[PDB]
């Protein structure tokens, strides 16, 4: 019946429906859920969902796998592939692999999508095989808790961590040293790629900076009284950036991170943002409050 | 049997997550108060006014289960050495509060990470916790054997693994430990849960921690190889580890998921590693109970002991027939064979009890084949109660009781033999040389005394425990430092051997010598190949009954199942940090006015404490 209080992740999928992935952080039960809403202005509210289904434990992080998959990072180690039925009423799930040894905090789907790679407070970091459901690759590179992981868009063996341990690493699994340490400091928080430069990355840190980041080879700016929880680029040609926080702040931005938007609507942590496809001005965010608020963005 | 408990990170239903756990085999879980990644504000709205419940409600268990059952862990993201003050402040009152819903819950236990250098915050907020309310809840620091920076994958091109052994570096976690421990005060309530990695370090590493007050050992999923058949296992080398920790009697924690069974099955194996060890031995089956117990040094002299502390002396039978054995051979070495008829020889038993030695006497005259006359001269008038029923039940005229001081007793005749048995846990701590000096005037010009020769060893070692333990025996009405000034009676379990014993004071009997003079004043040089921390100098002896007969408490010589005596110990009021290479250079007087003797000491390398006992003050042995 009751979707819990606590708003994680939302993401659209291609066609414009949208996915809630949602946990209990506190009272008797501590157990997560996902949900999708086929309308989005519908959403939060249970009774109007396209589907629905309860996880036995919470949900730190999830993405789109395709279509219809939706891959999860559960508090319980495991990492999780639900699939939709047939005709997209009920959620079933495919697998659930109980392999890192901590929560499973951060997940991101690589380019080819059959595989995935995940981030844990175990400090490893797994490079899924999504058909064969086991792991290929496990990573302890870092010292500290996996913040975040962010899959490279377009290069299948590349992507991004960050971590507890001050950290960021730069990965290319066809070396046989698949990290590389990057300089500019406060410890890196949140991750997103340049969708259009192959090249570029922007990391948040937990003192509320953002900054800019070419590989080979650095602006920023200080956006948030408190850590950059979330990082999203908008679908436009010329995209903005919405950066989240846990000053329970959105703020969009753009090429040179100048601020244009400001949305102090949500009443606590920010956790996810999401841009519509349908509506490149709309955008859609979560939070621990519950809202699920959707802006028009002056673009 | 060993106690273990289950480490979650992720409880739905702590209904379910207990009973699940229960059913496994495991005595208790550790796991979550707050849920890991709630992360809350305390200063900034509008996240602060958060409506709650915060948390879960304490009705979902009873106060038996919250009391023995669960142990609540520190939120992850609480940091208080952050170097951002916002999330430091957070911290603090996130910490606070955390630790405080423990205390409201009665939880036995409380586990808090020690993973970065710099937890000087933490020890304070923790410190504060300590001294507001009033609470017997134990804090578990988890701290690994070696940092995960250490053992991390050497995947990082730009940041290689050094290949390099750094000796002092490879000891850093017991730095971290050590500066948190000492922040904190050397709190009783502050102990190690110390988490196991797959590949252990070098066996300094690991000896770093003995002395340490380990509570627990964490050990997690991952390190445990498989065999032919599925089962989890470890490494002989982690299972050495295992039966050292055993020995500690810490509690077993089991971390991490399940990557191979049953989860009994990983439980089933410490029981299997338990159930197959060495047996406990005549001398640590009698022991157990006394491990690191600090008692008194019992003092026969100026006291009269009861008659059980007897009765103890008298359950080492193979004392006494080493006793046996060197009159045995002594009475040959006296009496040749033609002269046995006509020469009968005087024994005197010099402090003798309730005629343990009395009776080894009649028995090694018996098996030599020579005539004897005993003397028992005992002190304590209670114990010469027993002495006189036995010697008219059984003994008759042969055995002539003297309940006299051996000092003040005026002999009827010299002795051929004067046998006894007045030696502390470290040899003359009971003041043997001075009453044997006394007794010295009736020996025969050519009298053998057994024992003939005994002298004392001492031994650098590191106990934070027995330091601990010492530092807890502060008294009203006396110096506040009194309980660092005196030895004490101690089965040392949980330390460390810093270097190998060296003798210290030694005493022949009958001193032939003009100005007799049993002050002391002893320099020793004890060559130290590690880091760590002195506490206190261990003590023990050995002593010459007659010829090669002889008996030790020296760990090393030690004479075989003699549970009776245990080690002595003479602690310091500051703990010395000593490193390896570095000489623990220790000094000792023995001292004496006409109405007390006692001991005085001082460590003068690599730093000077100061003179310990200074005249007595604290410590003296009763004339
Ligand atoms: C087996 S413990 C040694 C025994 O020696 C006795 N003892 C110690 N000092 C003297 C002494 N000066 N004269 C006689 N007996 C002594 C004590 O009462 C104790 O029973
Ligand atoms: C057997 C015995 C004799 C003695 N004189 N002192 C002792 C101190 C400790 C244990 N045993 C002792
Ligand atoms: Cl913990
Ligand atoms: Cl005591
Ligand atoms: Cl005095």
């Amino acid at each position: 019946a009751c979707m819990e209080r606590q708003l994680e992740a939302a993401r659209y999928r291609s066609d414009g429906a949208l996915l809630l992935g949602a946990s209990s952080l506190s009272g008797r039960c501590w157990a997560g859920s996902l949900w999708l809403f086929k309308d989005p202005c519908a959403a939060p509210n249970e009774g109007f969902c396209s589907a629905g289904v309860q996880t036995e434990a919470g949900v730190a992080d999830l993405t789109w796998v395709g279509e219809r998959g939706i891959l999860v990072a559960s508090d319980s180690g495991a990492v999780e592939l639900w699939e939709l039925d047939e005709n997209e009423t009920l959620i079933v799930s495919k697998f659930c692999k109980y392999e890192h040894d901590d929560i499973v905090s951060t997940v991101s789907v690589l380019s080819s999508g059959t595989q995935a790679v995940s981030g844990s407070k175990d400090i490893c970091i797994k490079v899924w095989d999504l058909a064969q459901q086991v792991v290929l690759s496990s990573y302890r590179a870092h010292a500290a808790q996996v913040t975040c992981v962010a899959a490279s868009p377009h290069k299948d063996s590349v992507f991004l961590s960050c971590s507890e341990d001050n950290r960021i690493l730069l990965w290319d699994t066809r070396c046989p040293k698949p990290a590389s340490q990057i300089g500019c400091g406060y410890l890196p928080t949140s991750l997103a790629w340049h969708p259009q430069q192959s090249e570029v990355f922007v990391f948040g840190d937990e003192n509320g900076t953002v900054s800019l980041v070419d590989t080979k080879s650095v602006l920023s700016s200080a956006v948030h009284s408190q850590c950059v929880t979330g990082l999203v680029f908008s679908p436009h040609s010329v995209p903005f950036l919405a950066s989240l926080s846990e000053d329970c702040s959105l703020a969009v931005l753009d090429s040179s991170l100048s601020e244009l938007f400001r949305s102090q609507a949500h009443r606590d942590f920010v956790r996810d943002a999401t841009w519509s496809p349908l509506n490149h001005s709309l955008l859609t965010t979560v939070g621990w409050d519950h809202q699920v608020v959707h802006h028009v963005v002056p673009t | 049997r060993v106690s273990s408990g289950r480490d979650l990170n992720c409880v739905p239903e702590i209904a379910d997550t207990l009973g699940a756990v229960a059913k496994q085999g495991f005595d208790f879980l550790c796991m979550p108060v707050f849920h890991p990644r709630f992360k809350r504000e305390f200063i900034q709205e509008p996240a602060k006014n958060r409506p709650g419940p915060q948390t879960r409600s304490d009705l979902l268990l009873s106060g038996r289960d919250w009391n023995t059952l669960i142990v609540g862990k520190l939120s992850p993201w609480i940091r208080p050495d952050s170097k951002v003050e916002k999330i430091r402040r957070n911290s603090e009152a996130a910490m606070l509060q955390e630790l405080n819903f423990g205390a409201y819950l009665g939880l036995p236990a409380f586990l808090l990470p020690l993973n970065q250098e710099d937890n000087t915050n933490l020890a304070r907020v923790l410190t504060n916790h300590i001294h507001t309310g009033h609470h017997s809840s134990m804090f578990w620091m988890r701290v690994p054997l070696v940092a995960p920076e250490d053992l991390r994958d050497d995947i990082i091109e730009n940041a290689p693994t050094t290949h390099t052994e750094e000796y002092s570096g490879e000891e850093k976690t017991w730095m971290w430990w050590h500066n948190f421990r000492t922040l904190c005060d050397y709190s009783k309530r502050i102990a190690v849960a110390l988490e196991i990695g797959a590949d252990l370090p070098s066996n300094h590493v690991i000896d770093r921690w003995l002395g340490e007050p380990i509570k627990a050992a964490i050990l997690p999923t991952s390190i445990f190889l498989t065999n032919k058949k599925g089962f989890p296992v470890l490494s002989k080398m982690h299972q050495r580890l295992i039966f050292r920790l055993l020995k500690l009697e810490v509690q077993f924690i089991i971390t991490g998921t399940n990557h191979h069974k049953e989860f009994c099955s990983y439980l089933q194996y410490l029981e299997y590693l338990s159930q197959n060890r060495p047996p406990p031995n005549a001398y640590e089956l009698f022991a157990k109970g006394y491990e690191d117990y600090l008692q008194s040094p019992l003092q026969p002299l100026m006291d009269n002991l009861e008659s059980q502390t007897y009765e103890v002396f008298e359950k080492d039978p193979i004392k006494y027939s080493q006793y046996q054995q060197a009159i045995y051979k002594c009475l040959l070495d006296r009496v040749p064979e033609e002269e046995k008829d006509t020469n009968v020889q005087v024994l005197m038993v010099l402090g003798a009890g309730r005629g343990p030695l009395v009776n080894a006497s009649l028995r090694a005259a018996k098996q030599a084949d020579r005539r004897i006359k005993l003397y028992a001269v005992e002190k304590n008038p209670n114990a010469v109660v027993t002495l006189e029923n036995w010697q008219f039940e059984e003994w008759g005229s042969q055995v002539t009781v003297v309940s006299s001081d051996m000092r003040e007793w005026v002999a009827p005749e010299k002795a051929d033999i004067i046998v006894s048995e007045l030696l502390g846990s470290f040899a003359d701590n009971e003041l043997s040389p001075e009453c044997l000096d006394g007794a010295q005037h009736f020996l025969k010009d050519d009298g053998v005394s057994i024992p003939g020769e005994y002298t004392s060893f001492l031994a650098p070692i590191s106990s934070s425990k027995l330091y601990n333990e010492v530092r807890a025996c502060r008294e009203k009405d006396r110096d506040p430092e009194a309980q660092f000034e005196m030895p004490y009676v101690v089965r040392l379990h949980n330390f460390h051997q810093l270097s190998a014993p060296q003798p210290c004071f030694t005493f022949s009997h009958p001193n032939r010598d003009p100005m007799i003079d049993n002050n002391r004043y002893c320099t020793l040089e004890f060559p130290v190949e590690v880091n760590t921390v002195l506490h206190g100098f261990a003590g023990y002896f050995e002593t010459v009954l007659y010829q090669d007969i002889t008996l030790s408490i020296r760990p090393e010589t030690h004479s075989p199942g003699m549970f009776s005596w245990f080690p002595i110990l003479f602690p310091i009021k500051q703990p010395i940090t000593v490193r390896e290479g570095q000489t623990i250079c220790v000094r000792f007087w023995r001292c004496s006015n006409s109405k007390k003797v006692w001991y005085e000491w001082a460590v003068t390398a690599p730093v000077c404490s100061a003179i310990h006992n200074p005249t007595g003050r604290s410590y003296t042995i009763g004339l």
